[PDB]
């Protein structure tokens, strides 16, 4: 219980130097690129492209879904994902790989991962906007349901962070982890509405059932939901909603513990 | 007389494994006892104000483990220690970013640090002139030399105000000239009733920087006096072991090791 | 003319040294591991298992193709993707990222990608004979046509060293590289015989027309034709290898050829 | 007399730019120049056989460079120099990886060079006497201290036989009885005829060891010859720069500065 009391206040206490490490990392990691930032916003939209060629060209045989064109349908569900995978992947590795540089530096321990999360979260944004500004060309406009996106554009992050909390303890004391991460997101990726969705009524009936237990599956019903849809989401899956939840304190509470019962024992271990 | 740093029975222990898979062993169930290695053991000090206090000693006596404990980058295993103020250490390798330039690395420093922007700001020409790097300072850090570097660090650290400063042989790389600019600043410090630590295997610099003498020998303190006291001591005891044939070294190094090791 | 014979005489001087140094990256990429190197035969499989599950079990609907289990014929195409894939990936980086801890060693710098690629075939290796093995529970036993092996496994080695040893120099003078070839990959991938075939005959054959001049295509289909179709393979298809060997030598050429120009300034570009 | 080292005009130029962007605007088209530092301007020496030779020069002066180019990892942009033998380089932080044990560091640095396994397994013994580590050969380099970590470098490189040795303030960690026995390793080295450069800031170390001494600064060679006849000029140039003023010091940095970078 006084973990995540102390867990709390090191990360209120520290908003702002989190917001400039993160800015900071942003520039470090694209130092001797040409292009500069821009690769944040250039890397993923290739990706989206190579998605939209083999899954909706040809597979699906370019057909819509919903009265939606498939091309939005996938655009407003990828946008989250390399965010998530991103962060969840660089965030296990934050204390192993940058411990010696900042044991001298008097910083709380619980805040280098999260930022090293913001320093990705500042590209899914600019990739939201410019999906809503796509969207505008089919004739699409943004409405009272978007304001939805202040509950939802939030949760999303404090999952993320939520786990890497806990991966990246897991990440010092078993080494293994950093290798098991890779194949489960790969599972969490796939067994997802981002590329397709479940007919149910036979053998896919019990996928159906399966995939809803994916918070993923909540993240991008709803984002499609506030943009695409116009619809409130909330009414209707209010049960997602408080098991999302549920899920996200238990990651949260778990994480703090395990990072301050072993948080003195680090040197030893690394 | 006022009571800079105080440590009453500080003891540090390293557990030591040959195999790498055997970290786990211990960690789930408690009853495992391994080898353990003593890198202290009963270290008691008093550090006053207005004191240059050397610390001195062969290499693999715990001078490092010392500093870094004062410092706080490493925790006691028995003991505790109290400090009236704030410190910072200087090692031989500082923290610098080889891709970043000396500009970003300061902002980055006193970021870290917490200083606001406007600041770093007005705090960066100072830093800029006691740094002597000129045009370099645009440069990319891995284009500097090492006292170049060293300079940089330096005049970081000083540049802010601590009240407790230690030096880790940071001055090793620095020539003649940086030496006796130190030497002026430390008076200033001395002046403003700060407390330094210098370490340093030159012993004409440390003759001419410190005041009082710290001499640690295998983890244990063997002395702690004035200068005038104990560095003789030392000193004979180097000339002694420069005596001492190959055999007699290996055997009074095997009696370190033997002591300093225990399972339990 | 010169830059070929030069590092033509550099890889044969140093043949030991190379596979000593592959050796020794082994062990040091794998040092806090606990169970060691067996993540290089644990690491590909569980990849393998996703890929039967979303595209066998999933679609398809477990289908087998030309008399043959799906589950084999997928196992025996995806055997060289990782090892192309990693080896690909990593020597793009080799030279960036281990300048200075060899400007000062005394041996050739045109070794320092190619050792790298061999850290990843020995896993390779082991792969294909386990793939071999889980293939006599079928009823599928080695034949005379498995020799060809002899000629196909080198040459996928001769295929991926070969475009390393210019994305490394291209990686040194542009940065920006070793973030577009993560995005060529993956239309390498999904535009290949691993996963799909193609059906011809419409807006496919275009398709598959244009799928033969991917280099993954002809290896995935000799490896197939060696192990499991029992067929000569370069009887019906020579063309294909005859293009094959052009495209490598014309990358041996133009990698030796910058290599060789932009050696000595190095150290101001990186 | 057989000349070990000759170097005829070595010349060194960098080519500075201060946007990271215009690295490419010089190398697709040949028709730019831009600003360039002198690292070295013409520079000409030669080192005979049964020498020590002490680099000395202020930070910034261009002994590293120079010790680089003599070892081979650098290339000269204009003139040539040629070495009568195999030499190897020792600097403050020589290839050692922290994640490797010592004897993983061994082989593997032993493997660089092109030894069989049977001739390591040979010459592993020698080092590790030679080392003083103890226990602390199995354990990781990262658990070593700066000291330790030097001796084992050192007696990696010592143990094979060069023609040609070169220190670059490596001793400045290690403490005084590993300098005896560096000495005494360095006269019987000069019995073997091999030549040694000695490069360190510990004016009473070069006293000890080296017998001719080379003056750089700024990148150029002020003074070559005998110990007894440079070193004292160093020595009244250092004490020169001690008296005068922080302006004068700042205007001499300045023309030093200006002389050394042009655009061209
Ligand atoms: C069509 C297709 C099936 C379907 C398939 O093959 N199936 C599934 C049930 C039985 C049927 C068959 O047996 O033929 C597949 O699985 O992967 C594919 C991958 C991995 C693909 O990447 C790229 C394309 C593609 C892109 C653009 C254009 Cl213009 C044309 C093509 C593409 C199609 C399929
Ligand atoms: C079936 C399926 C289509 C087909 C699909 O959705 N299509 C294409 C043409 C029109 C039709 C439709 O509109 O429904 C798809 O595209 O991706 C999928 C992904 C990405 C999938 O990952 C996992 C499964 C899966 C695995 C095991 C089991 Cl037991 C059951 C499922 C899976 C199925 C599909
Ligand atoms: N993490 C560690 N695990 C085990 N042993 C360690 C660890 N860190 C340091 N040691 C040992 O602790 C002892 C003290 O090291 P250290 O304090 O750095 O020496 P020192 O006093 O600084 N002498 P010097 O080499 O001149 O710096 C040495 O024998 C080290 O090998
Ligand atoms: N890659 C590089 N690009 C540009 N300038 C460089 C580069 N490498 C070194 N320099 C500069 O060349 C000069 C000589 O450096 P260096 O030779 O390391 O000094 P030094 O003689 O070793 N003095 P010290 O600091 O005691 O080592 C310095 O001004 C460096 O900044
Ligand atoms: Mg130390
Ligand atoms: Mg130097």
């Amino acid at each position: 219980m006084s973990a995540i009391g102390t867990v709390f206040k090191e990360h209120v206490k520290n908003f702002y130097l989190i917001q400039r490490l993160a800015q900071f990392q942003v520039k470090i990691i694209n130092h001797s690129n040409y292009l500069g930032v821009a690769w944040e916003l250039i890397n993923p939209v290739m990706q989206i492209m190579v998605y939209w060629m083999v899954f909706g060209l040809g597979i699906r045989s370019n057909a819509p879904i919903h009265g939606v064109p498939f091309v939005y349908w996938l655009l407003v569900g990828i946008s989250m994902w390399f965010f998530i995978n991103q962060g969840i992947l660089e965030g296990t590795k934050a204390i192993t790989q940058k411990f010696n540089q900042v044991s001298k530096m008097n910083f709380p321990l619980s805040i280098i991962p999260t930022y090293i999360v913001t320093s990705r979260f500042y590209g899914h944004l600019g990739l939201l906007l410019l999906v809503i500004i796509a969207c505008m060309f089919t004739g699409i406009y943004p409405s009272i349901h978007i304001i939805q996106l202040l509950i939802y554009v939030p949760f999303c992050f404090f999952l993320t962070a939520s786990v890497t909390l806990l991966t990246s303890t897991l990440g010092v004391l078993v080494r293994d982890t950093q290798m098991l991460m890779q194949a489960i997101l790969r599972i969490l990726f796939y067994f997802s509405p981002i590329l397709w969705l479940p007919k149910n009524h036979g053998i896919s009936g019990l996928i159906h059932e399966m995939m809803k237990y994916n918070p993923v599956y909540f993240i991008a019903e709803s984002y499609r939901a506030a943009i695409l849809y116009h619809e409130w989401y909330f009414m209707d899956h209010w049960k997602l909603m408080l098991y999302n939840f549920g899920i996200v304190a238990i990651f949260f509470a778990i994480g703090a513990y395990l990072h301050m019962k072993y948080r003195d024992q680090f040197a030893d271990f690394l | 007389m006022n009571v800079s740093v105080n440590i009453k029975n500080v003891t540090k222990e390293y557990r030591i494994y040959r195999t790498n898979k055997e970290r786990m062993k211990d960690a789930l169930i408690p009853k495992h006892k391994n080898k353990t290695f003593f890198a202290l053991d009963d270290i008691s000090l008093k550090a006053y104000e207005g004191d240059v206090i050397g610390l001195v000693g062969i290499n693999g006596s715990g001078k490092s483990t010392l500093s870094n404990i004062i410092g706080g980058s490493l925790s006691p295993t028995v003991g505790k220690v109290d400090r009236n103020g704030e410190v910072s250490v200087i090692a031989i390798s500082a923290g610098l970013s080889g891709q970043l330039t000396g500009i970003e690395n300061i902002e980055f420093k006193m970021l870290c640090m917490g200083f606001k922007r406007k600041e770093i700001k007005a705090m960066t020409p100072k830093i800029i002139e006691f740094s002597e790097l000129g045009e370099f300072i645009y440069q990319p850090v891995k284009k500097y030399s090492s006292g170049m570097r060293a300079k940089l660090g330096f005049s970081i650290n000083i540049t802010v105000n601590p009240d407790i400063l230690v030096i880790d042989e940071a001055l090793s790389v620095g020539d003649q000239t940086f030496a006796q600019k130190c030497l002026d600043k430390i008076y200033e410090f001395k002046e403003q009733n700060k407390t330094i630590f210098f370490v340093s295997h030159n012993l004409g610099q440390v003759r001419q920087f410190c005041t009082k003498i710290a001499w640690i020998e295998g983890g244990k303190l063997k002395d702690y006096g004035e200068l005038d006291d104990v560095l003789p001591k030392y000193e004979a005891f180097l000339n002694d072991f420069k005596k001492k044939s190959k055999a007699e070294q290996k055997e009074f190094r095997n009696k370190l090791d033997e002591s300093r090791f225990v399972i339990k």
